């Protein structure tokens, strides 16, 4: 946990040779916690340079590493809901050294985007589309005899939308081989206010999903082990993960609303 | 200036600096003229209301420079003690309220968080500014706020161990904060201690030291503070001021002009000081100790006649008591003069070093009870409660000047720890016996034999209780001792009266009345008991008479309570 | 050495040095053999009795040199804290009594004036040595005596403000005294603070500074001490020792060998607090944890490792700890001050003036409440109910077991203002602990048994013992939970329906929680008989915690006898 945004590029020896998921998967499990620390450092630095969304990405640093570590991306399809938390994802998918162009003319887009990288399976921005999209990919892949995984990472805020409910119900019906990961930090931009937030797995099992959790979203050993088990399970699977928005930056942990996004630092 | 203005002076610039933000709109060229206006407005207002005087004159320039350079109130300013914060109050939207200073429902004697958003920390006791500023700075850094944290501490306040603890910890956590030493080579009396000698000469404990600079050179102050505002880590600025600057009589007599009054019977402190001299003249073992309060506790004559047996330890209540313990180990007879409110800072030394060892140390506890305008930070509300639970303590509560002399003697001669509590101001002016003889320990005096209801008085409310007893024909006991309690007398009165009433100028919770209640309970005595004393809240500043009336400790309040219980 | 001897070692020279006078008859060439023999005996005897370990090994040579050079007991030697003073006791006519160390009617845990003329000042709390030595020096000069005054103070004890106050005053009076800094770069935990980083300031304060010297080179110690003994004015000797010197396992683990148990249940309340602190910190980013150099004792170990940016060891600086919390609370953070009842005595003014008077949101977790056992009266938490409940604004709580501690810590934390939760050393009845973090209603007791003629109002951990008594007598039992605000409604009801109210607390009866009940009964004109059980008005001699509680009547047997005697 830090208190100041680094003003100069931190030394990140492990991250620098984890430039893509294939390279990340060659590192040993004992090195992933150190990678999480370096990634978080770099994220704080680069977002301090460019502006950008902030707290949500800090909360999924560990989740992002485990996902690209356990799943065979980009052949396995990973879908990020909204996409404002996908800076760690971009850093690990051949764009770390391009984050300096983030949200600038002709630079990296604010959200995942199919045209920007083969690692972005679905252009997002509006919320709650990830389950629908991942289900479409899972159905298509099964019909064309290609054995691949389909994973949707959706926040507790994005899950309040009606279309996420429609997608959960259709996926159960068709018995699709897909994994929905609920990234639950008890936040939207404001605090998440609503009946679903109050409930947050009987609801998901009654809807036809194999529910697991809640697990600690910042315990990499648990994340990797859990994701490995569910990767080997089929049908509608639902993983409930708990994260802290702004994790690892004390000012953001203390003011999650105000650190949802930040402006570029000025000297 | 040589005379205090008796008419509201003309201060045009000051009227345009009613807040720091307005002050920061003025130009540097105006500031020297603003310091003169403020200085003479300060002189005018304190003369109209009385209060602390010389220390605030010495920080007129430092106070303007601080609010001009720092982004108050967002930037945090902490004034140590606060007796020098009248200029601060004048520049933080309270200038036109200074006419109510230290009066009932008016401005408080010291900075108070509930009084103004520009007061970051309520002060009164000394040496808390660095600790409080450090806690603020640690919080702001974790929160990601860019606000600065500044503590202004005088050379006297810096003599307390708690300041040393704060300076060391701040270095350890590499806190971004500024400590400003306001060094005028004075406390109330002249400063003492090795620290004062070093400061006359010219930081290795992890602080970036800057100075000394002239604390009345506004151009220098503004430029220095600007440079240090943005420096990172523990910063230490050494400023030199003159107590009473700008008022010649105060510059010459900085002790007498520490505080002034606005526009019979000896003070209890003066009765103590005379007893101290008289006993010292008969007993070479007596040693007198004060923590920087020679004038208030009144060790003036004693310090002059017996300089070899007088010890000013600076503002170091803790060391005063353990020092006395060591003296007592060699068969000397130390007397610790200490206000009830400041003794709570030496509580551990009293318990662990004196009481646990049953060492022969006398505590002369002045300012017991309500102290008036200085308000609740200085109230001596708890010393009966926090001392009487300590094994070995002899706890006494004299009711007038003669009783103070006698109980001082009794506790002094007692072979063990003893405490004698008495209030600010003067008493009923009863004759004082010049002899130096003790009274029997644990025995009260029946001052009036009546019936139906008995008033058990611990301390100076005896005169008020005697008035009430005239109308009700009550029995009145001058209890003298909280511990050991006159159990035989209490037992007799419990069997012969229908109501016992305890009266003390101390918290009812845990106080002398409760010692009577504990005794009645232990013996199964079922007489009704009415406990009169200080309530369980902090009494707002006012005249002592007004605070006692609010608490029901005058004749009217006592009579009302007794009659309603009956 | 590598193992603690189990049989008494052969110490022919130590046996000839049973007092300093005897020691001083030996020759210098003998002192290094004596040091070896003393270290062996020390290992042996502390292995037999348990007690403080590492610090004494560090001063074996210093202790020998001091009594060899100075004319003790005429010359005054003051040990700071005194946990390092076993070699001192071994050389001052108490070697053959060390088998009674820290046992009922045996030698005390620390130096004690009543125990021996060689103990000039009873210690236990830290940082008193310089103040006491200066008082003796001042007195001796005024009396026309020519005695020396010496204070041995560790680098940890030197972090306290009162040691700074003493150094400052000694210079002012130009006293003839010697302060020896025993610097091993350690406290209990590692010495953290701006002064440990520094370890001249001592020179600039008026002291003649000599050192640093090897605190384990007896030849240099004797020669240096001899030189400074007859030097005048304030003298300051910087000595460097190693905690655990001469016993490799202790040198390698100075924390674990600070103290040992004699050689051969549920969680400790401190551990319950430590878990609560971590759990609440996981849920609230504002929580900050403060200890004055007692991370291990109060058990902030896990918290310090998991939340290093929100953990603060202020060294042995109880005063600063509390005012620091006050400042944090002014900015909206939520400080928790972990502090022993006996040590909170030293920060009373900061609690009253900086926290209570301002009604700032600070939680005090008060460990070692009540009788603490072998450490004796200097460390007893006998008074915190009395000295806190008289302070306006204080919420004062007394949990009866592990689950209650967790609940009341949560209650005090969520309360917006000053709160105190007191609990004893050791472990409890081992009742189930609710994992939730939920408060209880403020100012309400819990009826644990409904009976007939006697109502036992229990404030704290004597509840289990009171339940045994209440089952024998068929009595009512109340788990009071709060001293302030008191559950007045419940007290009033029981006072009308029972013939005898009995209050029980592990605090001084004088001013205690039972007296809060007495104050209420009196104010309302309720005249039910009241029996107050608690700690007596004297200092209870060291023994096992159960033996001290039995002496005070706070076990089932003592409680029942008291009740039935009243009836
Ligand atoms: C910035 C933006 O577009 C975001 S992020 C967000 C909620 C994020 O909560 P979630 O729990 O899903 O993720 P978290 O940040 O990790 O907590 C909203 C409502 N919006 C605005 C918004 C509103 N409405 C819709 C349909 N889409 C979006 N993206
Ligand atoms: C009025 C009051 O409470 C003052 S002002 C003062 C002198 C402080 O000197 P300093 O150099 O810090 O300030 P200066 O006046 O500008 O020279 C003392 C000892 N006191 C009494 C006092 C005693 N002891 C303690 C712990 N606190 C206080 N406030
Ligand atoms: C057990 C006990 O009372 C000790 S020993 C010790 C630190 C000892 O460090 P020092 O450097 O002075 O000596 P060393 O062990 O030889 O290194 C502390 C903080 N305590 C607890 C403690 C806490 N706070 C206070 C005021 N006094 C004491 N005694
Ligand atoms: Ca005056
Ligand atoms: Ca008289
Ligand atoms: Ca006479
Ligand atoms: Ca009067
Ligand atoms: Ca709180
Ligand atoms: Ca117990
Ligand atoms: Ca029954
Ligand atoms: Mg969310
Ligand atoms: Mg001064
Ligand atoms: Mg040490
Ligand atoms: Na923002
Ligand atoms: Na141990």
């Amino acid at each position: 946990t830090l208190h100041e945004i680094p003003r100069e590029r931190p030394a990140t020896p492990l991250l620098d040779r984890a430039s893509s998921p294939a390279e990340l998967r060659r590192l040993g499990e004992a090195d992933l916690e150190t990678l999480a620390d370096e990634l978080r450092q770099y994220l704080l630095y680069t977002v301090g340079q460019t502006g950008g969304h902030f707290g949500a990405g800090l909360g999924v640093v560990e989740l992002t590493i485990a996902l690209h570590y356990v799943f065979d991306t980009p052949d396995d399809r990973l879908v990020w809901d909204v996409g404002h938390q996908a800076y760690p994802h971009k850093i690990l998918t051949e764009r770390r050294e391009l984050m300096g162009t983030l949200r600038q003319k002709n630079g990296l887009a604010a959200f995942p985007r199919r045209a920007e990288s083969e690692y972005d399976t679905f252009g997002v921005g509006h919320s709650s589309t990830s389950i629908s999209a991942a289900l479409g990919m899972a159905i298509a892949a099964r019909l064309q005899g290609k054995e691949r995984k389909s994973v949707a990472v959706i926040g507790d805020g994005a899950l309040t939308a009606g279309m996420a409910f429609e997608a959960l119900n259709h996926a159960s019906e068709v018995d699709a081989d897909m994994l929905v990961i609920l990234n639950d930090n008890d936040m939207s931009i404001s605090h998440n206010v609503g009946g679903l937030s109050n409930y947050l797995g009987t609801l998901f099992e009654e809807l036809g999903w194999n529910y697991i959790g809640p697990i600690d979203g910042h315990d990499l050993p648990t994340l990797v082990a859990t994701l490995r088990n569910m990767r080997d399970m089929k049908g509608p699977q639902f993983l409930h993960v708990v994260t802290k928005k702004g994790k690892g930056f004390a000012p953001a942990e203390l003011d999650p609303i105000g650190y949802h996004a930040i402006t570029k630092l000025e000297a | 200036l040589h005379e205090i203005p008796r008419e509201r002076p003309a201060t045009p610039l000051l009227d345009r600096a009613s807040s720091p933000a307005e002050l920061r709109r003025l130009g540097e060229a105006d500031l020297e003229t603003l310091a003169d206006e403020l200085r003479q407005y300060l002189l005018y207002t304190v003369g109209q209301t009385g209060g602390h005087f010389g220390a605030g004159l010495g920080v007129v320039e430092l106070t303007i420079a601080l609010h001009y350079v720092f982004d108050t109130p967002d930037d945090r300013l902490v004034w140590d003690v606060g007796h020098q914060a009248y200029p601060h109050k004048i520049l933080t939207e309270r200038r036109e309220l200074m006419g109510t200073l230290r009066q009932k429902n008016g401005l408080a004697a010291f900075p108070r968080r509930a009084e103004s958003e520009y007061d970051t920390f309520g002060v009164g006791h000394s040496s808390t500014s660095i600790s409080a500023a450090l806690g603020m700075a640690i919080a702001a850094r974790l929160q990601g706020k860019e606000r600065k944290s500044v503590a202004v501490i005088g050379d006297g306040a810096l003599t307390a161990g708690m300041a040393f603890e704060a300076l060391n910890h701040a270095s350890e956590v590499d806190a971004d904060m500024l400590v400003i030493l306001n060094d005028n080579d004075m406390s109330i009396s002249h400063n003492v201690g090795g620290l004062s000698n070093y400061l006359a000469k010219i930081e290795e404990l992890g602080w970036n030291y800057i100075g000394p600079i002239d604390g009345h050179d506004l151009p220098t102050l503004v430029a220095t503070l600007r440079n240090m505002r943005d420096m990172k880590g523990p910063q230490f600025l050494h400023v030199v001021t003159k107590k009473g600057k700008g008022f010649a009589p105060a510059e010459l007599d900085p002790i007498g002009y520490h505080a002034i009054t606005k526009l019979g019977g000896p003070k209890y402190s003066s009765v103590f000081g005379q007893w101290l001299c008289d006993m010292a003249a008969q007993d070479a073992r007596l040693l007198g100790i004060t923590p920087a309060m020679k004038e208030g506790s009144d060790l003036v004559a004693f310090s002059e006649r017996y300089p070899e047996r007088y010890f000013d330890v600076a503002i170091a209540e803790q060391h005063a008591v353990t020092l006395a313990a060591g003296m007592a180990c060699e068969g000397m007879k130390p007397v610790v003069a200490i206000y009830s409110t400041f003794l709570q800072r030496a509580y551990d030394q009293l318990i662990h070093d004196v009481a646990v060892q049953h060492l022969d140390v006398l505590f002369a506890i002045d300012r017991a009870g309500l102290v008036g305008e200085d308000g609740p930070t200085h109230a001596g509300s708890f010393d009966i409660s926090y001392l009487r639970c300590i094994p070995g303590m002899l706890v006494m509560t004299p009711s007038d000047e003669d009783e103070l002399r006698k109980l001082l003697t009794t506790g002094y001669l007692f072979d063990g720890p003893a405490a004698v509590r008495y209030p600010r101001g003067s008493g009923p002016n009863h004759p004082i016996d010049p002899d130096l003889q003790p009274v029997e320990i644990g025995k009260g005096v029946v001052r009036r034999r009546g019936g139906r209801v008995a008033l058990l008085v611990f301390g100076v409310q005896l005169a008020e209780a005697m008035k009430v007893a005239e109308s009700l024909d009550a029995t009145v006991v001058d209890m003298r001792f909280v511990k050991p309690l006159d159990e035989a007398l209490v037992r007799e009165l419990a069997g012969s009266h229908e109501l016992l009433v305890t009266i003390e100028e101390n918290a009812v919770m845990g106080g002398a009345g409760s010692a009577v209640g504990e005794f009645l309970a232990s013996e199964g005595l079922e007489v009704p008991l009415l406990q009169l004393g200080l309530p369980d809240y902090y009494v707002e500043h006012a005249k002592p008479s007004e605070m006692l009336a609010e608490c029901g400790l005058d004749a009217a309040g006592i009579e009302k309570a007794v009659r309603q219980r009956l």
